[PDB]
């Protein structure tokens, strides 16, 4: 039933994330936490450079037109400041 | 926008009332009470639990055991807190949690008995008059797991 | 012969009975696409197992975050059959270097960067 | 013959050894035992799919015949406990509807209390209250 | 049938039903969501020009570095003389 | 007076959710089988396989034996369990 | 395979987890040779390794024994009788590290297959299900077809 989890906003898959594959799965009886899970460390690596592309993507996005902005003004200082002599 | 009682008038399942909220919302209310008392007053016998351990959904009650189908980077013997229990039922009451349970209401122990390896595993590929024949042993780790005890905390 | 397909621009023109279908603004558009393959680049030319490959589109049902640029959406329109395209909506801002490694793309299409396990 | 081999007994033992409960020369022969034996190890590797597969459609037939117990069915049986946020699994289910069935006759009730709430839900339509199990719990 | 089910001049038939058309159908509403969301850039084409030249000539300079910086691995004395440790014996 | 299921045979199922609305009480206490729901307890190898398979329905294929071959691939020591 | 292969069920020595863990592994028996490169790995485990080991668990007995062995093994001895004699033939200080604590870990079970993966002896709380569990009884145990 996957279609109803997208409607939710889950994961279409109930193995995908949440609260069932991302929790720690066993702790000591003493309550000291486990050592992490290996898909868990693997996963939250894949989720570090996902963001990091995000945030990279984002700046050659904003540096892009900020740039292009610039050029425009110095194309009309430059047809501006050739209008005399 | 009447309609006489044909057969094809009327759908064949019965028409369901459902009861209105308030009603029922106090009448969870007396539910959870009672099943709280039989929490707080012990009269429950042994339970049982389905906790999502790693690989999938094992049935569990206290004195058994489970055969996981890898190492776990623990000790033999060491105390273990089985997190992600999802469903707990006694005799007269069950108790299943939207996926899972409070940690504060379920506490399901377990310790490590034996870290094996599985029985030799043999994995052979063949395609015919290709020349493509070959063979692969393979033994995976285990480790086995006693379940002490299921402990159910009386927090509803 | 069957060949490579151009396709002409007034298709890719929306209108305003789809940008109230779907969720879009014709001004202020996003920045980022989510991409995910989930069709097969078998039984598909060579140009478009190609362009599969240059998109990092290897794996099926895994999103992949590409820019909204003309070049980036000439790539998706060659092989617009083949993936799915989302925005990258994010509610919360761009995560910075300290929510860096608490971040969760949901399927919704946002990407929650202060991702507890706790119900609210 | 400068150097003829020794060791050979031991190669055909190798291969010998598994074919020990065949019929016919298939246990005896090795010109035989090499293809049955092959053979069984090709079948042993493709039915590791199917032993998935036959569990599965398993638990399908035993979750099928305890819903047809509760006059459910299968579909509105798992959809339904879908829609609870109740996410057991299968093989779960099935040892219930063994082991417990007065667990798995109150997940029959859940499940078809939130399949009620859903024909009730999508009958009314336009803004309504929202059923009491047909509630969402969200994380974050 | 004639030879050959599904090749040829007399094959066989076959025929959409119910399922196969609500598969081509979903596909076909995935398939205009996508052109929904290629009709609107975030830049023109002019705006992207040069906007990640210099991230793309240092990727190549990196594989470029990568590819003339292949050369035979060092060799030790550590190594060949560990090797007369095959003979230790006890005493 | 709603029962989402005719609770008459097995157990009186009563569904509750939690205040918070977590986690799904379930109470079903056993029903009992009622006194007035009972009754007082009352006080040659061809025709060999024909009485055999008329007397526990089966087929007469299960009835003759089978050689040394498969008596003796039969595990005789099985494993218990439980 | 599995069917030319002995199976069995998933259990324990006497009970191992439920009052205390009681370690399986009775004896290791180390045969070593002084001179020879086969058991040069044994011989650093033994100057290294096997006495922080014996340390590590003290209800293990071992016995080296530093024959002219010309394959040098370990036997493992376990508390049920089991017998599983491994060799460490040219085998590294750290492989025999790992070999002889996984002959630590395990118990004197069979390594033959498994069958369930799993071992309740309680399998059922709430009742087992037989066919009149989810059946009515009827008004004084009437049957159909039964007038009186
Ligand atoms: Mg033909």
């Amino acid at each position: 039933g996957g279609q109803w989890r997208l409607q939710q906003g889950l994961a279409a898959n109930p193995s995908g994330y949440g609260p069932l594959t991302e929790l720690p799965d066993w702790s000591y009886a003493d309550g000291r936490p486990a050592p992490p899970m290996k898909g868990q460390l693997r996963r939250k690596a894949e989720r570090e450079t996902f963001a990091r592309r995000v945030v990279l993507l984002s700046q050659e996005m904003d540096a892009g037109l900020q740039a292009w902005q610039l050029r425009q003004q110095k194309l009309q200082e430059e047809q501006r400041k050739q209008e005399n002599a | 926008g009447y309609v006489p009682k044909t057969s094809l008038s009327s759908p064949p399942w019965p028409e369901v009332v459902l009861p209105d909220p308030v009603e029922e919302t106090r009448h969870h209310a007396e539910v959870v009470k009672k099943v709280n008392e039989m929490i707080v007053t012990g009269q429950y016998g042994r339970l049982f639990a389905v906790v999502h351990f790693a690989s999938r959904q094992w049935k569990v009650t206290s004195e058994d055991l489970i055969l996981i189908g890898n190492e776990l980077d623990l000790a033999c013997g060491e105390r273990i807190r089985l997190e992600k229990v999802l469903l707990v039922g006694a005799d007269n009451f069950t108790l299943l949690g939207k996926p899972l349970l409070g940690k504060d209401l379920v506490r399901v122990e377990a310790t490590v008995i034996e870290k094996t390896e599985s029985w030799p595993r043999i994995i052979m590929r063949f395609r015919k008059r290709k020349n493509f024949k070959k063979k692969r042993i393979v033994t995976t780790p285990q480790t086995v797991l006693r379940i002490n005890s299921i402990e159910i905390a009386p927090c509803l | 012969k069957f060949t490579r397909s151009r396709i002409p621009e007034k298709v890719f023109q929306a209108s305003p009975e789809d940008h109230e279908k779907y969720g879009g603004d014709p001004q202020n558009p996003h920045k980022l696409h989510i991409v995910t393959r989930i069709k097969s680049t078998r039984r598909r030319p060579y140009w478009e197992k190609d362009i599969i490959k240059m998109l990092g589109l290897e794996k099926a049902h895994t999103p992949q975050v590409h820019k909204n640029i003309p070049s980036v959406n000439a790539k998706l329109k060659v092989v617009k059959h083949l993936i799915r395209i989302k925005p990258l909506k994010l509610p919360q801002g761009l995560p910075a270097e300290e929510n860096m490694s608490n971040t969760c793309l949901k399927s919704t299409g946002e990407l929650v960067v202060q991702w507890h396990l706790k119900p609210v | 013959l400068r150097n003829r081999v020794t060791d050979r007994y031991f190669r055909i033992q190798e291969v010998l050894k598994h074919a020990r409960h065949f019929r016919g020369r298939k246990n005896r022969c090795y010109r035989l035992a090499v293809r049955t034996v092959i053979r069984a190890f090709v079948k042993c590797t493709k039915a590791r799919y199917l032993k998935k597969k036959n569990m599965r459609t398993l638990w399908i037939n035993r979750i099928t015949a305890a819903s047809q117990e509760h006059g459910l069915k299968y579909p509105a049986l798992i959809g339904n406990l879908v829609k609870c946020q109740v996410e057991l699994n299968r093989k779960v289910l099935a040892d219930l509807a063994i082991y417990e069935p007065k667990t798995f006759k109150s997940l029959a009730a859940l499940a078809s209390r939130r399949r009620h709430e859903g024909f009730a839900a999508a009958l009314g339509d336009g803004k309504e209250p929202e059923g009491i199990f047909s509630r969402v719990v969200q994380y974050h | 049938i004639p030879g050959r089910q599904w090749i040829g001049k007399h094959r066989r038939p076959r025929f959409v039903s119910l399922r196969a058309k609500q598969n081509m159908i979903r596909r076909l509403e995935i398939e205009a969501e996508n052109h929904y969301w290629l009709s609107m850039p975030y830049m023109t084409r002019e705006q992207e020009r040069g906007h990640a030249a210099v991230r793309r000539r240092e990727a190549f300079e990196a594989i470029k570095a990568a590819a003339t910086s292949k050369f035979p691995p060092h060799r030790f004395i550590a190594d060949q003389l560990d090797h007369l440790n095959v003979t230790k014996k006890w005493s | 007076t709603y029962s989402p299921l005719p609770d008459d045979y097995n157990c009186n199922v009563e569904l509750a959710l939690t205040s918070d609305g977590r986690t799904i009480v379930c109470y079903h206490p056993s029903v009992d089988i009622p006194y007035e729901h009972t009754k007082p307890i009352p006080r040659e190898e061809g025709p060999m396989i024909e009485q055999l398979s008329k007397m526990f329905f089966t087929t007469k294929h299960r009835w003759y034996p089978h050689g040394r071959y498969h008596r003796c691939r039969k595990n005789l020591n099985p494993p218990k369990d439980r | 395979t599995a069917r030319g292969t002995p199976s069995r069920f998933l259990a324990s020595v006497l009970h191992n987890g439920l009052g205390r863990y009681v370690q399986q592994l009775q004896r290791l028996s180390f045969s070593v040779s002084r001179d020879g490169a086969s058991s040069r790995g044994a011989r650093e485990f033994v100057e290294r390794e096997v006495i922080d080991f014996a340390r590590r668990n003290p209800g293990v007995v071992i016995y080296v024994n530093s024959r002219p062995c010309c394959v040098p093994r370990v036997v493992a001895e376990y508390l049920n009788g089991a017998v599983r004699e491994e060799s460490i033939h040219c085998k590294s200080v750290e492989e025999i590290s790992t070999l002889v604590q996984k002959l630590a870990d395990q118990s004197g079970l069979d390594v033959i297959r498994i069958r369930k993966p799993f071992h309740t002896d309680n399998p059922s709380i709430q009742g087992q299900w037989h066919p009149f569990t989810n059946k009515p009884t009827t008004f004084r145990g009437l049957r159909p077809r039964e007038v009186q």
